[PDB]
């Protein structure tokens, strides 16, 4: 009976160790990414005979 | 007398053409447009 009232400070203690371990994991696993487009073109010379 | 019976070919290397060939009407026309769908395709890609 003793060591299982150990759930009144183990329980939340973690639950809250957890909480702020993802609250740190989502914001420092944000792999940011930056990316463009462009349509140039290329020429590429005909002889003209 | 003289009977018998012959098939030959319309040897194609020199005959066979004199025809619409329709790759005509049809390579002039709109492969230029049609193939210009890469706008779209950079479009879709660029939400892909």
């Amino acid at each position: 009976s003793l060591w299982l009232s150990f759930r009144y400070e183990i329980m939340p203690l973690y639950y809250q160790s957890q909480d702020v371990l993802d609250v740190i994991a989502n914001s420092t696993s944000e792999f940011m990414t930056s990316r463009d487009f462009v349509a140039k073109a290329i020429n590429i010379g005909i002889p003209l005979e | 007398d003289i009977n018998f019976y012959t098939r030959q070919v319309i040897d194609p290397r020199l005959c066979g053409g004199l025809a619409f060939s329709p790759k005509l009407n049809l390579f002039r026309y709109l492969d230029a447009m049609s193939l210009s769908w890469n706008r779209s395709r950079l479009k879709i890609s660029r939400a892909t």
